[PDB]
RNA sequence: CCGGGCACUCUAACGGGACUGCCCGCGAAAGCGGGAGGAAGGAGGGGACGACGUCUGGUCAGCAUGGCCCUUACGGCCUGGGCGACACACGUGCUACAAUGCCCACUACAAAGCGAUGCCACCCGGCAACGGGGAGCUAAUCGCAAAAAGGUGGGCCCAGUUCGGAUUGGGGUCUGCAACCCGACCCCAUGAAGCCGGAAUCGCUAGUAAUCGCGGAUCAGCCAUGCCGCGGUGAAUACG
């Protein structure tokens, strides 16, 4: 598992490679490269363990990512779902929370239609 | 394409300005 | 359509080979009105073609294309209770057409990864006579071959 | 939502009951209609009667709910499912 | 010496732009001659029918078309004698230096 | 001296001035070729002096403005031919065969009600 | 509901976002244009009659 | 599937449901009923049946009207029926010559 | 930019221009076929324009109007809710499934419109939305404004991906008395279905289709991917 807990697609570029972790997007991709100072563009083939560490101590310092992450979400919305809120209500029964119409759609919060 | 926010494609379809489409 | 047989669109002769030919050849590489695009994926692929085997560009393309007109073709004709696939000879306007667009048809069907290179290389094996092109043309003169029988149904 | 260079909404006429009940010692039930308001942190431990279109609903306040408007704990429509 | 020239109606406005050119071309000296200025045209486009029907629309339109004058040699002989001269209904006028 | 003509083609309208010399071309400020950069479709604007062999013989200078550079492209086509027979009287066959000398008046049609284009209508289900 | 509409959209309201324009001619909430102060089916009445100042039937 | 419209009516999830097993009838002809669709409506004379149901042989399109919604139900389905009949076999009338 | 000039472009008013007028041919004629001249040719392209009537078509909710019905209410004011619900089903659309593509950076070429508690240059704070300064423009002057596809370079390498951008978490902006239900926008993270679609079915005959962006009405803001316009690029095919 080597940074930060994934194991980063190889043959890619350090940038795109980094985005293959829970909680780091191709905008705190070019951030720690640049903190680090290393080539965006390598391969992480071609890193050194120099490198590798220097990325990922930066890495899983700085932001929360995979486990830890996921955890504060769901507790952020096991929250809402018990403090009763209308948002939660809508975690609680799986519909949209985000105002969408629902007569029609919502089939990623809904799933695939359900004949009657 | 369009449809993407973080993109200047998608902001120019959705004539809008930020970061990814600066002015 | 009802009243008259309609006009043939006289093309304009491309800039780099003074040919119609080639410009109708452009147009069905032209999606979404690119021409620009369609236009470097030909003469692209005229490059490749010249490298891959030293020939006129112009006489490979024009090779191909006498190789992918079908000169017989069958189409359907319901008589009684029965969809006979009467056999026809195609007319020059439309023997042209058909060879122009199988010739990028087949090319867009190939796995290798650029355009150009697809153009450049259906060109190659349909001048030498390979290539899913002249497999196009092939079968539909076999086809009307096959209903020798119904070419009385002529019209 | 709201810009945080204007204020922490909260109706006044709701408010000035809360610290009124605060002062005394709190509480008796308070109906309200103000829905856009925010809980805030005066109110926590409160009942507040929040109406939804119909019926006015007894919402307890606690230290979760804090940041919220009083609405999202009043729903206005009764959804049992279908069929 | 500005003279511009506004109406909804191209007829009486080209009479006006006529009259104010030569009224102060006759009492000297140079009136530069009427230019055109593009026309602003202001469209409505509504439904023919009260009630539904959304595929048939009527187009109007309300044109605003403008004319400039400059009299470039004024001498007040032109100047009083502007102050009286008869314009129609549909025309606006602006004057300015 | 000099010799002019007006093309256009759309919505693009082209000042054109032909003046003899080795065959340098200009557009707006820059050479052809740096404003028709990378289109095949401009070597086509230099096409009615090819008719009449006048290729080298003239520079140009050359006013574009309006619509796109193919429209632009052919407009300059129109005027340097209008310039030519300006130039020669006689210069008319051999330009007008070509249709050189004649301008397209096929332009953008109008947006209609009831369409989403000019003519593409709005898709309907009978049944 | 409709006079007491076409009245209580003249008085000022208690906010400034309350207020909309309503067609002065028959009261329309709806389609109502601004430069006009008439709904889009009296802008096409008055203009018909000729009773609306250098507007006039638009075809290109 | 199928569509019911009550036009200007309260009806009950019974009467839709009679409704399809009436619309049932057209199965018979072994073919693809695409969309069916139907319009329950009351004039001042009795009701009315509308339908519009394409197939790969064309389309049906009847109306049935009669004081009894039920008959008024019945005669757009005989209506309809016929209709599908010469769809699926006006082919077959000349297979000779 | 200045002198200067109005040539050219343009702008916008008025005219000229095409009538099968002219030659060949067929015609009883009307016309048709071909040619030349011409920017344009046989209605030059598009628009406005819709006969007697039909659908007991549509609209008493735009308006009017007969009659029937309501009168401390079937009238009127307000706060809140709802019109945005969601086992399902259909219609219209948007964005897509990628390499003729996607991403970054730099660099060109429109038209029609709109704009004084308006359009906003330019400056500065902020990754940004935006904010604070501040000039110009009763606007062919000033502003929205950058058009986008394109062009030039660089990255991606065929993977559910640097395709796709749904869903959700968190943080902010702006409008507005107020964004819980129920706003748009920005930023971080999340990164779904979708590998080109069954029966069936829609559009389009040329500057059309396709594709690309720009404007406007409504409008505090906006749920516009809608509508009405505008130009850019620009096909395929019609035996019958
Ligand atoms: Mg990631
Ligand atoms: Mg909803
Ligand atoms: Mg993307
Ligand atoms: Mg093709
Ligand atoms: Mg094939
Ligand atoms: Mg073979
Ligand atoms: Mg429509
Ligand atoms: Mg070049
Ligand atoms: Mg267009
Ligand atoms: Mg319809
Ligand atoms: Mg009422
Ligand atoms: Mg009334
Ligand atoms: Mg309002
Ligand atoms: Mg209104
Ligand atoms: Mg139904
Ligand atoms: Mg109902
Ligand atoms: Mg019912
Ligand atoms: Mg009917
Ligand atoms: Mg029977
Ligand atoms: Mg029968
Ligand atoms: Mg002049
Ligand atoms: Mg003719
Ligand atoms: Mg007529
Ligand atoms: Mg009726
Ligand atoms: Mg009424
Ligand atoms: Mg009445
Ligand atoms: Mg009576
Ligand atoms: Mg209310
Ligand atoms: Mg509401
Ligand atoms: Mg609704
Ligand atoms: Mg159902
Ligand atoms: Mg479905
Ligand atoms: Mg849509
Ligand atoms: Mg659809
Ligand atoms: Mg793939
Ligand atoms: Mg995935
Ligand atoms: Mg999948
Ligand atoms: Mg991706
Ligand atoms: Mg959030
Ligand atoms: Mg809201
Ligand atoms: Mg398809
Ligand atoms: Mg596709
Ligand atoms: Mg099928
Ligand atoms: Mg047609
Ligand atoms: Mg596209
Ligand atoms: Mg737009
Ligand atoms: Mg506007
Ligand atoms: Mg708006
Ligand atoms: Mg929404
Ligand atoms: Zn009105």
């Amino acid at each position: 598992a080597r940074i930060a807990g994934v194991e980063i697609p190889r043959n890619k570029r350090v940038d795109v490679a980094l985005t293959y972790i829970y909680g780091i997007g191709k905008a705190r991709a070019k951030e720690a490269l640049e903190k680090t100072g290393i080539n965006p563009a390598t391969r992480v083939k071609d890193l050194t363990e120099a490198e590798v560490v220097r990325l990922r101590e930066y890495v899983e310092n700085t932001w929360k990512l995979e486990g830890e992450l996921r955890a504060e979400v769901a507790a952020n919305i096991k929250r809402l779902m018990d403090i009763g809120c209308y948002r939660g209500l809508r975690h609680r029964r799986g519909l949209p929370v985000r105002g969408q119409r629902t007569r029609t759609n919502a089939r990623t919060r809904k799933g695939p239609r359900k004949t009657v | 394409g369009k449809g993407d926010r973080r993109t200047r494609r998608g902001k120019i379809w959705r004539g809008t300005y930020g970061k990814y489409r600066p002015r | 359509a009802r009243r008259r047989r309609a006009e043939v669109r006289q093309l304009q002769p491309d800039l780099v080979y003074g040919d119609v030919l080639v410009t109708a050849f452009i147009n069905k590489i032209m999606r979404d009105g690119k021409k620009n695009l369609a236009a470097r994926i030909f003469y692209d692929a005229c490059k490749i073609i010249q490298e891959k085997t030293g020939q006129e560009p112009l006489k490979v393309f024009k090779q191909a294309v006498e190789n992918v007109k079908p000169r017989m073709e069958v189409r359907s004709r319901r008589v009684g209770g029965a969809n006979y696939q009467v056999p026809m000879e195609v007319s020059p306007r439309r023997q042209q057409s058909l060879a122009l667009r199988w010739l990028v048809q087949a090319a867009n069907q190939r796995p290798e990864r650029r355009a150009a290179v697809r153009i450049a290389h259906e060109l190659m094996d349909a001048a030498e006579g390979k290539g899913g092109a002249v497999k196009k043309k092939e079968d539909v003169e076999r086809m009307a071959e096959a209903n020798r029988a119904y070419a009385h149904y002529r019209w | 939502p709201r810009s945080l260079k204007k204020g922490v909404f909260v109706d006044d006429h709701l408010l000035e009951k809360v610290l009124e009940l605060n002062a005394k010692g709190e509480k008796r039930l308070i109906k309200t209609w103000s829905r856009r308001s925010t809980i805030v942190p005066e109110m926590v431990g409160h009942t507040i009667a929040v109406y939804n279109g119909k019926q006015h609903v007894p919402v307890y306040i606690t230290e979760n709910m804090v940041g919220h408007k009083l609405g999202e704990f009043a729903p206005t429509r009764t959804y049992r499912g279908h069929g | 010496i500005r003279i511009k020239l506004r109406g909804f109606d191209h007829k009486t406005l080209d009479a006006s732009a006529q009259k104010i050119v030569e009224a102060a071309r006759r009492s000297g000296a140079q009136v530069s001659g009427p230019i055109p200025l593009p026309t602003r045209v202001r469209r409505f486009t509504v439904i023919r029918g009260p009630f539904k029907h959304k595929d048939s629309r009527e187009h109007f339109e309300l044109r605003t078309h403008n004319r400039l004058v400059d009299i470039i040699n004024p001498n007040r002989k032109t100047i009083e004698q502007l102050m009286t001269l008869d314009l129609p209904t549909g025309v606006e006028i602006e004057i300015k230096t | 001296e000099q010799y002019y003509g007006t093309g256009r083609r759309k919505e693009a309208v082209a000042r054109v001035f032909l003046r003899p010399g080795n065959g340098k071309v200009t557009v707006n400020g820059q050479d052809f070729n740096e404003y028709f950069q990378g289109l095949v479709r401009a070597v086509a604007a230099l096409e009615p002096l090819r008719a009449v062999d006048a290729l080298g013989h003239f520079d140009a200078y050359i006013t574009v403005r309006g619509g796109g550079k193919s429209g632009q492209i052919d407009a300059i086509k129109l005027g340097i031919a209008r310039a030519l027979v300006q130039y020669n009287p006689d210069y008319r066959a051999k330009l007008k065969p070509l249709g050189f000398l004649t301008r397209d008046a096929r332009v953008v049609e109008r947006k209609k009600y009831g369409k989403h284009k000019a003519r593409r209508a709005p898709q309907y289900s009978k049944r | 509901a409709r006079k007491a509409l076409i009245e209580k959209a003249k008085r000022t309201p208690k906010f400034k976002v309350r207020a909309y324009t309503r067609c002065v001619r028959c009261g329309r909430a709806r389609s109502v244009y601004r430069f006009f102060g008439l709904c889009r089916i009296c802008l096409r009445e008055l203009a018909h009659k000729g009773q609306l100042p250098g507007v006039r039937k638009a075809s290109w | 599937t199928m569509n019911i419209t009550s036009k200007q009516m309260e009806i009950t999830p019974a009467i839709r449901q009679h409704v399809a097993d009436r619309l049932a009838k057209l199965e018979k002809w072994q073919t693809h009923l695409i969309n069916p669709h139907i319009i329950l409506s009351k004039e001042p004379q009795g009701f009315v049946a509308d339908a519009t149901i394409n197939t790969p042989n064309g389309v049906l399109v009847a109306s049935g009207k009669h004081e009894d919604m039920y008959t008024a139900i019945n005669e757009l389905i005989n209506k309809l029926e016929r209709q599908l009949n010469k769809l699926q076999h006006k082919g077959e009338a000349r297979r000779a010559a």
